[PDB]
């Protein structure tokens, strides 16, 4: 998923 | 006398690690039925993985 | 009072049972990664046909690549090899009935069925194949057709010179001469006693094929679709191996939908009412069967 | 102290630790078993059609109008090869480059094998003498270019959840380079209902969340190669490592079709290997956390 | 076979  | 305390933490360490196992072998057994002869038939228990987890909830707290 | 602490041996084991239990896993791994073994192997050697293959070195029959003169692009096809040096090419097979062979005329042209190594699945390579293969320089081509009935008999046909005309003359079957054979000439014709011009209008020799979309027969009507197939259509049929696998080899004029036999037959061998359990067509350079 | 009460949190603890070590020796036996079936290899017979042409289009205008395997040649120059053909679904003519529906092939390989192709094409049908019935397969990042570059092609992705939903994410256009641009990705021209995951990203995540799961313009990663568009120094923290295998990564996903296959369709963190969303995920559709039943990936000229 |  999305890594921030 | 202690070291109890840290016996609940390495069951926690071990709980977490047995159901990461559980569906890392289930995965890679489901895998050899395009490579290999038959695949063995097995079924997933989460709920007991899960349910001795709660478990242990009411230890902690 | 140490209860505990023995619950750390435990432990302690099953730490230890997990640590290797991954590497059985990672071991199984490896052996997960091939595919299923597949059976059908396309073989190396590669020619003009399966006799020019058959002459660079090739033993077993099986599956091939090749490539005529004329030819845009390279296609497979089973090759027959005998061990004596004889390279057949097949383009027409029949056993079961497992394909339909009902079918259009760009489907008749480009091929239908499959391809086995082993030599047991129906097919028809098709018309466009067929001529390219046939039409090669110099030296003509031997058409072979084997037949075989419910009962166990096989028969031969025989015919020289044999080609299939381009596209624009609609795939013309063209020949020489009757070589010779036990199953007789049902390319010239058969009297079947309904009327004396039967022996004229059931005649394969230089008509073109016909399909159920594609008309091109000596007949009013269609023949290629009241028979349901694709073949080189007269007025009707002789020999018609391309038509309808009845179970069984005998079948009447109530079992077909419009009254007029459709079957696998071979009227110079069997009666008009019998349909033929196996049927193979095969072509080789004419020079083969010399010395 | 007069009442020291409680062991009963260590027969508890001896309860669950007791139960672990029949579950470990239930997985010795499992694995121990696996071990002995995969001495003997599975068999095929998919006999080749004898219709071909270039791709699973030429083969339905020249009359393979049956959904199995066949034999395409694309150019004279390339070797021709396996490919599981889509005859019914929307008109037809569709080049299966990828195939999901159980589990029996895994996704995570190395750059090699994505690159020539692993997988089984097409399986048996009993009774029958052909492949009618597709495998899991990837068909190689060499021959998907190629696939894509002979013309306009475009691309269908459908999807299929644990309950019988059925999705599609359809594209205009599409096109895949060669190895030495690491297999970058193009696609345009959105059409379905699954949900723009490779143009747009995740429904569920604004400004640069969203940004960042973008796969139109990025390279082809696998475990043993870097490509992704995640900046770091640790080996551990990359794209195609705690997720599936290998996919056009960004930070990281929106869509991971070459993911690990897991049963039923809800997972979660602490069942995964590393802990991130890995799996058969399209986030547009169901989220992060479910793992799809039915996922294929389909291409066909665009005229 | 033939036709009438
Ligand atoms: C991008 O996401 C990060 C991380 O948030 C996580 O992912 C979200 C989609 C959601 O699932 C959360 O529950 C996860 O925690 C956001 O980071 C924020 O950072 C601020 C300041 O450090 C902090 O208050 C919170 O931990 C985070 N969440 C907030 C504010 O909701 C970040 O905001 C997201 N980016 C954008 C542009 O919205
Ligand atoms: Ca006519
Ligand atoms: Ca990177």
């Amino acid at each position: 998923g999305p890594r921030p | 006398v202690q070291h109890i305390q840290l016996l609940q933490k390495n069951v926690r360490a071990q709980l977490v690690d047995m159901k990461r196992l559980e569906v890392d072998i289930d995965i890679k057994i489901r895998s050899c039925r395009g490579s290999c002869s038959r695949a063995l038939a097995r079924e997933v228990d989460l709920k007991d993985y899960e349910d001795q987890q709660k478990q242990l909830e009411q230890v902690i707290a | 009072d140490s209860s505990i602490r023995y619950l750390q041996e435990i432990y302690n084991s099953n730490n230890q049972k997990i640590v290797n239990l991954k590497e059985k896993v990672a071991q199984l791994e490896a052996q997960c990664q091939e595919p299923c073994k597949d059976t059908v192997q396309i073989h190396d050697i590669t020619g003009k046909d399966c006799q020019d293959i058959a002459n660079k070195g090739a033993k077993q029959s099986g599956l091939y690549f090749i490539k005529p003169l004329k030819a845009n692009q390279q296609f497979l096809v089973y090759c027959e090899i005998d061990g004596s040096g004889n390279g057949w090419t097949v383009f027409q097979k029949r056993l079961d009935g497992s394909v339909d062979f009902k079918k259009n005329w760009i489907q008749y042209k480009e091929g239908f069925g499959h391809l086995s190594p082993t030599g047991t699945t129906e097919f028809w390579l098709g018309n466009e194949k067929i001529h390219l293969i046939s039409t090669q320089s110099a030296i003509p081509y031997a058409l072979r057709v084997e037949l075989e009935d419910w009962n166990g008999r096989t028969s031969t046909a025989d015919y020289a010179m044999f080609k299939v005309g381009p596209e624009a003359d609609k795939y013309r079957l063209t020949y020489a001469y009757f070589a010779g054979g036990d199953a007789g000439d049902a390319f010239d014709g058969f009297d079947f006693g309904d009327d004396p011009s039967d022996k004229f209008f059931t005649s394969h020799k230089g008509m073109q094929f016909s399909t159920w979309d594609n008309d091109n027969d000596k007949f009013e009507g269609n023949c290629a679709e009241q028979d349901g197939s694709g073949w080189w259509m007269n007025k009707c049929h002789a020999g018609h191996l391309n038509g309808v696998y009845y179970q069984g080899g005998t079948y009447s004029k109530a079992s077909t939908p419009n009254g007029y036999d459709n079957g696998i037959i071979w009227a110079t061998w069997k009666t008009r009412w019998y349909s033929m359990k196996k049927t193979t067509m095969k072509i080789i350079p004419f020079n083969r069967l010399t010395i | 102290t007069v009442n020291s009460n409680i062991p009963t949190n260590l027969r508890v603890l001896r309860s669950i630790l007791e139960n672990l070590r029949s579950k470990i020796q239930k997985l010795e036996s499992d694995v121990s078993a696996q071990m002995e079936y995969c001495r003997t290899p599975c068999t095929v017979s998919c006999n080749i059609p004898v219709v071909s042409g270039k791709e699973c289009e030429e083969i339905i205008r020249k009359g393979g109008e049956t959904s199995e395997m066949y034999l395409i040649q694309p150019d004279s120059s390339v070797k021709p090869y396996r490919v599981y053909c889509d005859m019914n679904t929307e008109n037809g003519g569709w080049t299966v480059i990828q195939n999901r529906q159980d589990g029996s092939v895994d996704f995570g390989r190395k750059w090699d094998p994505y690159k020539q192709g692993f997988g089984n094409v097409a399986t048996n049908t009993d009774g029958k003498n052909y492949c009618g019935l597709p495998g899991e397969y990837w068909l190689g990042n060499d021959k998907i270019s190629q696939l894509t570059r002979m013309g306009p092609t475009e691309l269908l992705i459908e999807m299929e959840d644990w309950k019988g939903d059925k999705v599609k994410a359809h594209y205009g256009g599409f096109t895949v380079q060669n190895e030495a641009n690491k297999y970058q990705i193009s696609v345009n021209k959105y059409r379905g209902t699954a949900g723009n995951a490779l143009m747009d990203g995740a429904s569920q995540l604004m400004g640069e969340n969203r940004t960042m799961t973008i796969h139109n313009g990025m390279f082809f990663s696998t475990y043993d190669r870097d490509n992704d568009g995640w900046l770091t120094s640790d080996p551990r923290k990359q794209c195609s490592k705690e997720d599936g295998g290998g996919w056009w990564y960004n930070r990281c996903h929106a869509a991971n079709p070459n993911g690990r296959y897991y049963w039923g369709g809800q997972y979660t963190w602490d069942m995964a290997k590393h802990g991130t969303d890995d799996g058969v995920v399209w986030m547009n559709w169901k989220g992060s956390w479910y793992s799809m039943r039915k996922m294929s990936m389909k291409i066909r000229p665009f005229f």
